[PDB]
RNA sequence: CCGAGGGUAGGGCCCGUGACUGGGGCGAAGUCGUAACAAGGUAGCUGUACCGGAAGGUGCGGCUGGAU
RNA sequence: UGGGAGAGGGUGGUGGAAUUCCCGGAGUAGCGGUGAAAUGCGCAGAUACCGGGAGGAACGCCGAUGGCGAAGGCAGCCACCUGGUCCACCCGUGACGCUGAGGCGCGAAAGCGUGGGGAGCAAACCGGAUUAGAUACCCGGGUAGUCCACGCCCUAAACG
RNA sequence: CGAUGUCGGCUCGUCGCAUCCUGGGGCUGAAGAAGGUCCCAAGGGUUGGGCUGUUCGCCCAUUAAAGCGGCACGCGAGCUG
RNA sequence: GAAUGCCGGCAUGAGUAACGAUAAAGAGGGUGAGAAUCCCUCUCGCCGUAAGCCCAAGGGUUCCUACGCAAUGGUCGUCAGCGUAGGGUUAGGCGGGACCUAAGGUGAAGCCGAAAGGCGUAGCCGAAGGGCAGCCGGUUAAUAUUCCGGCCCUUCCCGCAGGUGCGAUGGGGGGACGCUCUAGGCUAGGGGGACCGGAGCCAUGGACGAGCCCGGCCAGAAGCGCAGGGUGGGAGGUAGGCAAAUCCGCCUCCCAACAAGCUCUGCGUGGUGGGGAAGCCCGGGUGACAACCCCCCGAAGCCAGGGAGCCAAGAAAAGCCUCUAAGCACAACCUGCGGGAACCCGUACCGCAAACCGACACAGGUGGGCGGGUGCAAGAGCACUCAGGCGCGCGGGAGAACCCUCGCCAAGGAACUCUGCAAGUUGGCCCCGUAACUUCGGGAGAAGGGGUGCUCCCUGGGGUGAUGAGCCCCGGGGAGCCGCAGUGAACAGGCUCUGGCGACUGUUUACCAAAAACACAGCUCUCUGCGAACUCGUAAGAGGAGGUAUAGGGAGCGACGCUUGCCCGGUGCCGGAAGGUCAAGGGGAGGGGUGCAAGCCCCGAACCGAAGCCCCGGUGAACGGCGGCCGUAACUAUAACGGUCCUAAGGUAGCGAAAUUCCUUGUCGGGUAAGUUCCGACCUGCACGAAAAGCGUAACGACCGGAGCGCUGUCUCGGCGAGGGACCCGGUGAAAUUGAACUGGCCGUGAAGAUGCGGCCUACCCGUGGCAGGACGAAAAGACCCCGUGGAGCUUUACUGCAGCC
RNA sequence: GAGCUAGCCCUGGCCAGGGUGAAGCUGGGGUGAGACCCAGUGGAGGCCCGAACCGGUGGGGGAUGCAAACCCCUCGGAUGA
């Protein structure tokens, strides 16, 4: 049956990318922890 | 003149469609449309602030002449009568001598290729528009402005009507649809006769699918609820109110009076509606 | 081939009968009231409507086949 | 052909008297109601009185033992649309007449549908009183309905 | 109670005997036939339907008879639900 | 040494289950150390509205070639979507960007919020919508509308020539729109040809034939032809389109009007450029100078922005055209022609799947286009087949039980069972015929019956064409033939009677309930006069609504029919400028602390003083509620009638052992041989009852009862047969569980149900296929139940607060 | 976190074939005029049958599954809420 992951690109770069994560305060601060704990991908990967 | 179906199907047994009669032009004034952004009922916040709104047939915003007091003198010629799925009236298309167009509500009577007017003497005639102070009592007027040059207001519904009773100072006071008694300042400009389709509340929607038609979802009871829900909700079986009954937000629903107690239009309201 | 009739299926008319039920008729001396006949003690009757244990009452209109 | 009388019918206007409610003024201990009362209403200011307003329904006098219509029925006043009818003259048609099973239309009230309207009245209903009782008669309230439009119903002591 | 699945049915039996029938008896208010009552006897047998989830029970048609109990009210790592 | 402890390792179960659709295999020949599994050929089977082909997403080298087989592949492996290496994706025209706007998002102005931030007009962003210029063939191991070839086209820049008041982000036009139905003409696609081209074939009884078999086209600029779309021309006035305007709108006049002209598409043709089969021979060659023609069918596609009808009344903006404004008229724009210029990103491959989403090469899920032929009435249905693609990555045997899926069955025919559950039956089309009831539509495919193939003869009308022929479509009558059987295979209702509930089509507990539940048109009450009420938000701001009482919110009821009674004492709500109570505040009689005093400081009575509450009324489709006892009729019985107590008022019509009835399988009647169910009645209704509506109701229902007919393996009552498993052999090889075990029966004993204790009995050692009585078997620290001064959801006239409102 | 699911907003797409035959319109009849009746035309509908597509009624199978909801048979809707 259709499960819950639906691959889409524009979806996912647009909901966790790096842009939609500096717009706004918890995002910052999102980065600002995936930083702090050394983290190689800051955002999801994503083709574009 | 309300039209009836045939009982061909169990759903047009009860049916009745307007029989768009005064309708002499099906296509609206291109110039005159603006794209009406449906809402779903959401406000700016995306959340529900009307219940069970949405899926409606799509619609043209018809731009309609509330002022008319624009034009003064100017006289136009009533060029159509057309559907306006905004409304329950139906809307008069105008050809102003200047050249110029614009939308009425159409009243009831007004006939294609007669003219109309606004101003302080204009014929006392179907379809003009004059200050109040300047319409002989006892008239019947619709499209009421409710305050000097903000727009019509009152008594814009297929049918509905307003009627000068008398005067007092600087206002008049009109007998609204309601029945209410209110001043209205003389300066409120209203318009000659009662609004058109008064057959309009006889018709019968006939089956759910046409309330969806018009964009009105299913309504929920709030009986057939849960408690989380509903302060009629739950109960095991059918249960009756057992308590006052009252909104989705507990306040009472039956006689309990809601308008604004101190709110300054009541020097200007001589008596509540009745019946 | 037609054909007495037999069979299958479905209709129409009539008769009989049926738990129970409706009112009708009748029946020397039952129970409740007293609507009508006198102005019958609220003139009667009337078509209709609503109501009431019951006769009946009341509303609307009509008739005199009503009195003084 | 020329005239006549008439609440004959339909539509639309519009006129005053009265009732009710509302507003203002003035005023105080009751008013109402009956056979007598009581319920009811009234010092939260009623009744009685004056001025204003709103709304519905019915048209006093004229009015009659009257008039009109096929009947049911029709009553302020005005205009328009419209029917029946009578008289004069003796002009025209030339028996073209009578009645009429069915059919069709009309048909008081009450009632029914869908809108509207609602002052007065008032089935139902509540209360007061009377009474052995009083699902009545009398009194205080009061909803349909009574009114308008369209569509039904088609009854009668629709009687001379 | 760190789980012993709980009614009825179906299937499959097996046991007790306070025995429904069949076999053997004594007493009889046992003429005969047919019963009643008690004793001995558990080898075998103990039907098919209507109603109800029903166990049970009533009813129909039979029968030599249409027995009563136990087995975790036998049997859900066998089925049903 | 234990914590259902933690981490790791390794056992047991066990050579056990399984090896993932029952579409299916066999052989020969290659290769190799090794072959059921790789390659080739022949035979067989499966899909073919796909299991074939082309897009989009998603994936990201999986693509092609060489070398290779440790691991991955459910077996094997020489093979592979695997390992290593090399190669491979080419655009002005395809898609996206340098164009447009949609929701929404963002947001100079501006508004709001302790902070973070929230809004917000324009503007900007935003596409699978608008707009915009490329078709056919060839080529590579692998890309191609991209390279090549042929024939077309777009924009930008510059110049030449001609023409014109040129000029815009501004005005206007246009772009520009629904649903159903649909005309004419075409194209796609398809069928046939006794015509054209072709390698060949004659078999096994016949055929050298009007035989068989294969193929008979594609793209094309200008011009032309056919079919369509779009569009009146002129003049005068002009105050409207937020400046201007010759444009547009409005008024008038003349003329044109189912046309025509102009304009723009589609299709046809068209210089020209391509393609071109069977077969035969090693992807190639040949066929081949290939032929490339006629007839018919024919779209849902094209002409298109076409036509009609209808109500629920159907985006925007740019491109483009027109108007003028500053400006400029040595410019500029328009037309034609010529030269130059034309960037960025994608392009491989998978793509209903072994490459995407499901941990797997997973019987699941995934949007758009094409989807051939024949027959069956039609069709994308069904059977078979084309092109193309496959046989599903363990096999070989055997022919037990038992299981699954399937076929048949003597006599019976629901006796099965909670229930005809399941499976039979019925089954398409044509014709005949069809009941109660009904809201007049329906019920209806009611029911029930008849026909159905093939052959010859006669004949009706329509399409194309020409009016005929041919092809094609719908028939009509007559005579025959065969079989058990003619919708001969596949696809395709069993029917009826009668109750309950719900009017109806719809909706729902994703994954145990699809219903009588929810919704529904419709009815009623109620709030709301507009900066509405109400809702979301601290606010600003939104929704309501660019709506205005024939409208909007809330609530109940639930099509429709006939109806909806009595109670306002309590609660609610509505009305009530009196009266009672009433907080802060006002007021300050009168006290007190202190100070030599002036003073400073404190307490404080009457009285004035909101909402709320009290109080007076109203109100039921507001919350709700609608009695007890005793007596009485000329047979008995029962009480129309009476008495009395209580109530705010004592349940009306209608219905009633009911989806409600405890006693209960009430009683009587019907149906049955028999009926705790069902249906009809009765009424002492434990405990119906009128919008938590009452009683009905045609139609409807995968709802739930009861009955009958038809038919059956449901059953008496079982039997046989088929295939996939189970079983045996080769390959690969799990699991939960497990204190250890050398693990029998009885009768007892024991914490009360013992393989393990006592006494007896029985018993050689070890497996394999089977069955499930026990190991109080496994699984899950019982959901029930209780306990914990454990938790959470929910309620209210529990307590106490808060929002909100007054 | 709304790439699952629920509602809504914007923009697109999809629904083989067959059946029934509303209004209207035309004509005929009818009448003082009418209503109305009949035939033809017409093509309505939360109409009917049935694929795609959307579902998930009953039964069976599966139950360390092919699958943490699947498979087979059967069944509902299929121009519309
Ligand atoms: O809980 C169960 N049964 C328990 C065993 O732990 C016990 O046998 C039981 C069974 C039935 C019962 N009852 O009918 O009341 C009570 C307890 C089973 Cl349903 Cl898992
Ligand atoms: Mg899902
Ligand atoms: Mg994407
Ligand atoms: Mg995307
Ligand atoms: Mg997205
Ligand atoms: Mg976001
Ligand atoms: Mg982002
Ligand atoms: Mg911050
Ligand atoms: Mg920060
Ligand atoms: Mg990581
Ligand atoms: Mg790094
Ligand atoms: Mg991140
Ligand atoms: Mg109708
Ligand atoms: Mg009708
Ligand atoms: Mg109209
Ligand atoms: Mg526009
Ligand atoms: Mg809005
Ligand atoms: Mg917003
Ligand atoms: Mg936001
Ligand atoms: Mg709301
Ligand atoms: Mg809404
Ligand atoms: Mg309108
Ligand atoms: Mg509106
Ligand atoms: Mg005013
Ligand atoms: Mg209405
Ligand atoms: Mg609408
Ligand atoms: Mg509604
Ligand atoms: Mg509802
Ligand atoms: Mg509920
Ligand atoms: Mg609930
Ligand atoms: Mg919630
Ligand atoms: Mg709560
Ligand atoms: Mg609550
Ligand atoms: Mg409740
Ligand atoms: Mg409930
Ligand atoms: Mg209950
Ligand atoms: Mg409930
Ligand atoms: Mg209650
Ligand atoms: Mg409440
Ligand atoms: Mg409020
Ligand atoms: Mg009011
Ligand atoms: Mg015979
Ligand atoms: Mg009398
Ligand atoms: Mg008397
Ligand atoms: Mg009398
Ligand atoms: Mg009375
Ligand atoms: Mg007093
Ligand atoms: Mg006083
Ligand atoms: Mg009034
Ligand atoms: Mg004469
Ligand atoms: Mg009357
Ligand atoms: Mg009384
Ligand atoms: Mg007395
Ligand atoms: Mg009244
Ligand atoms: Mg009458
Ligand atoms: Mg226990
Ligand atoms: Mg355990
Ligand atoms: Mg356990
Ligand atoms: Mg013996
Ligand atoms: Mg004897
Ligand atoms: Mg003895
Ligand atoms: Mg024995
Ligand atoms: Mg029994
Ligand atoms: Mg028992
Ligand atoms: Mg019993
Ligand atoms: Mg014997
Ligand atoms: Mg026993
Ligand atoms: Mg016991
Ligand atoms: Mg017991
Ligand atoms: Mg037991
Ligand atoms: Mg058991
Ligand atoms: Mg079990
Ligand atoms: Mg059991
Ligand atoms: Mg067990
Ligand atoms: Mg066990
Ligand atoms: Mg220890
Ligand atoms: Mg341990
Ligand atoms: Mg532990
Ligand atoms: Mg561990
Ligand atoms: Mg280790
Ligand atoms: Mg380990
Ligand atoms: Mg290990
Ligand atoms: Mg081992
Ligand atoms: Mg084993
Ligand atoms: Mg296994
Ligand atoms: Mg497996
Ligand atoms: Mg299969
Ligand atoms: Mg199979
Ligand atoms: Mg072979
Ligand atoms: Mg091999
Ligand atoms: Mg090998
Ligand atoms: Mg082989
Ligand atoms: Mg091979
Ligand atoms: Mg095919
Ligand atoms: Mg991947
Ligand atoms: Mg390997
Ligand atoms: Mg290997
Ligand atoms: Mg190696
Ligand atoms: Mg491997
Ligand atoms: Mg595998
Ligand atoms: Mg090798
Ligand atoms: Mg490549
Ligand atoms: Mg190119
Ligand atoms: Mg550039
Ligand atoms: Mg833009
Ligand atoms: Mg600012
Ligand atoms: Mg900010
Ligand atoms: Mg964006
Ligand atoms: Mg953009
Ligand atoms: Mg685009
Ligand atoms: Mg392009
Ligand atoms: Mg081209
Ligand atoms: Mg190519
Ligand atoms: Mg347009
Ligand atoms: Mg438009
Ligand atoms: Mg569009
Ligand atoms: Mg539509
Ligand atoms: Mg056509
Ligand atoms: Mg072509
Ligand atoms: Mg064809
Ligand atoms: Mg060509
Ligand atoms: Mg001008
Ligand atoms: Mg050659
Ligand atoms: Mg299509
Ligand atoms: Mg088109
Ligand atoms: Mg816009
Ligand atoms: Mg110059
Ligand atoms: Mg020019
Ligand atoms: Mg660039
Ligand atoms: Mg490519
Ligand atoms: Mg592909
Ligand atoms: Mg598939
Ligand atoms: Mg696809
Ligand atoms: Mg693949
Ligand atoms: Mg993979
Ligand atoms: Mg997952
Ligand atoms: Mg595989
Ligand atoms: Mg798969
Ligand atoms: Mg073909
Ligand atoms: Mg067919
Ligand atoms: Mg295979
Ligand atoms: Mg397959
Ligand atoms: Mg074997
Ligand atoms: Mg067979
Ligand atoms: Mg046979
Ligand atoms: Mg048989
Ligand atoms: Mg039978
Ligand atoms: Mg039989
Ligand atoms: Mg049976
Ligand atoms: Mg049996
Ligand atoms: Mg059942
Ligand atoms: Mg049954
Ligand atoms: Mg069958
Ligand atoms: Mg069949
Ligand atoms: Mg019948
Ligand atoms: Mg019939
Ligand atoms: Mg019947
Ligand atoms: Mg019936
Ligand atoms: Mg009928
Ligand atoms: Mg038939
Ligand atoms: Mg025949
Ligand atoms: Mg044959
Ligand atoms: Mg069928
Ligand atoms: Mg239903
Ligand atoms: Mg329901
Ligand atoms: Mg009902
Ligand atoms: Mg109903
Ligand atoms: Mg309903
Ligand atoms: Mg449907
Ligand atoms: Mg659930
Ligand atoms: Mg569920
Ligand atoms: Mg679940
Ligand atoms: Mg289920
Ligand atoms: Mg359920
Ligand atoms: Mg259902
Ligand atoms: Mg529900
Ligand atoms: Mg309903
Ligand atoms: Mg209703
Ligand atoms: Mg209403
Ligand atoms: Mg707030
Ligand atoms: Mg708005
Ligand atoms: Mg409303
Ligand atoms: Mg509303
Ligand atoms: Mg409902
Ligand atoms: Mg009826
Ligand atoms: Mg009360
Ligand atoms: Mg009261
Ligand atoms: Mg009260
Ligand atoms: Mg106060
Ligand atoms: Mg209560
Ligand atoms: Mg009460
Ligand atoms: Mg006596
Ligand atoms: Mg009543
Ligand atoms: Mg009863
Ligand atoms: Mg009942
Ligand atoms: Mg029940
Ligand atoms: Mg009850
Ligand atoms: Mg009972
Ligand atoms: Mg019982
Ligand atoms: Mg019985
Ligand atoms: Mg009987
Ligand atoms: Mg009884
Ligand atoms: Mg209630
Ligand atoms: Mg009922
Ligand atoms: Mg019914
Ligand atoms: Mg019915
Ligand atoms: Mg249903
Ligand atoms: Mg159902
Ligand atoms: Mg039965
Ligand atoms: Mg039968
Ligand atoms: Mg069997
Ligand atoms: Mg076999
Ligand atoms: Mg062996
Ligand atoms: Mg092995
Ligand atoms: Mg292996
Ligand atoms: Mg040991
Ligand atoms: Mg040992
Ligand atoms: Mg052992
Ligand atoms: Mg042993
Ligand atoms: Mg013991
Ligand atoms: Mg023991
Ligand atoms: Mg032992
Ligand atoms: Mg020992
Ligand atoms: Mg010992
Ligand atoms: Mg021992
Ligand atoms: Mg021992
Ligand atoms: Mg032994
Ligand atoms: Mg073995
Ligand atoms: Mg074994
Ligand atoms: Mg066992
Ligand atoms: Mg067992
Ligand atoms: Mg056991
Ligand atoms: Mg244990
Ligand atoms: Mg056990
Ligand atoms: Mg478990
Ligand atoms: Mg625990
Ligand atoms: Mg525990
Ligand atoms: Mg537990
Ligand atoms: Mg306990
Ligand atoms: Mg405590
Ligand atoms: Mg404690
Ligand atoms: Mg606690
Ligand atoms: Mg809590
Ligand atoms: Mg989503
Ligand atoms: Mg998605
Ligand atoms: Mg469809
Ligand atoms: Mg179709
Ligand atoms: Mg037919
Ligand atoms: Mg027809
Ligand atoms: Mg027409
Ligand atoms: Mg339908
Ligand atoms: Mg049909
Ligand atoms: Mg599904
Ligand atoms: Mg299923
Ligand atoms: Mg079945
Ligand atoms: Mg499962
Ligand atoms: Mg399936
Ligand atoms: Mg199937
Ligand atoms: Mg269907
Ligand atoms: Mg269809």
């Amino acid at each position: 049956m259709k499960r819950t992951w639906q691959p889409n690109r524009r979806k996912r770069a647009k909901t966790h990318g790096f842009r939609a994560r500096m717009r706004t305060p918890g995002g910052r601060k999102v980065l600002k922890r995936r930083r702090q704990k050394g983290r190689w991908r800051l955002t999801p990967a994503v083709r574009k | 003149a309300v039209k009836k179906f045939k009982p061909y199907t169990p759903s047009r047994r009860f049916m009745t469609v307007a029989d768009f009669s005064e309708i002499t032009k099906t296509e609206p004034e291109k110039s005159l449309v603006k794209p009406l952004k449906k809402t779903g009922g959401r406000n700016n916040q995306g959340r529900i602030t009307v219940r069970f709104r949405g899926g409606g047939h799509k619609r043209l915003y018809r731009i309609i002449d509330f002022k008319r007091w624009d034009k003064v003198g100017i006289p136009a010629k009533v060029a159509a009568i057309e559907y306006d799925p905004n409304r329950s009236a139906r809307i008069a298309l105008l050809h102003y001598v200047d050249g110029e167009k614009r939308y009425i509500i159409a009243p009831d009577g007004l006939q294609v290729g007669q003219q109309v007017v606004a101003g302080p003497d204009a014929p006392i005639q179907v379809g003009n528009a004059l200050p109040l102070r300047f319409i002989p009592v006892g008239t019947v007027v619709h499209a009421v402005e409710l305050e000097p040059k903000k727009g019509a207001k009152l008594a814009r519904a297929a049918g509905t009507s307003a009627q000068i009773q008398g005067r007092e100072g600087d206002y008049v006071i009109l007998r609204l649809p309601s029945g209410e008694l209110r001043k209205v300042h003389g300066e409120c400009y209203a318009t000659v006769g009662a609004v058109g389709n008064a057959d309009h509340k006889n018709i019968v929607l006939g089956k759910a699918g046409r309330s969806r038609w018009l964009g009105r979802r299913p309504h929920v009871r709030g009986a057939a609820m849960n408690p989380v829900d509903h302060p009629h909700g739950g109960g095991e079986g059918r249960a009756p109110r057992g308590r006052p009954p009252a909104s989705p937000w507990g306040w009472q629903t039956k006689g309990l009076k809601t308008r604004k107690r101190r709110k300054p239009s009541s020097r200007f309201i001589i008596a509540r509606r009745k019946k």
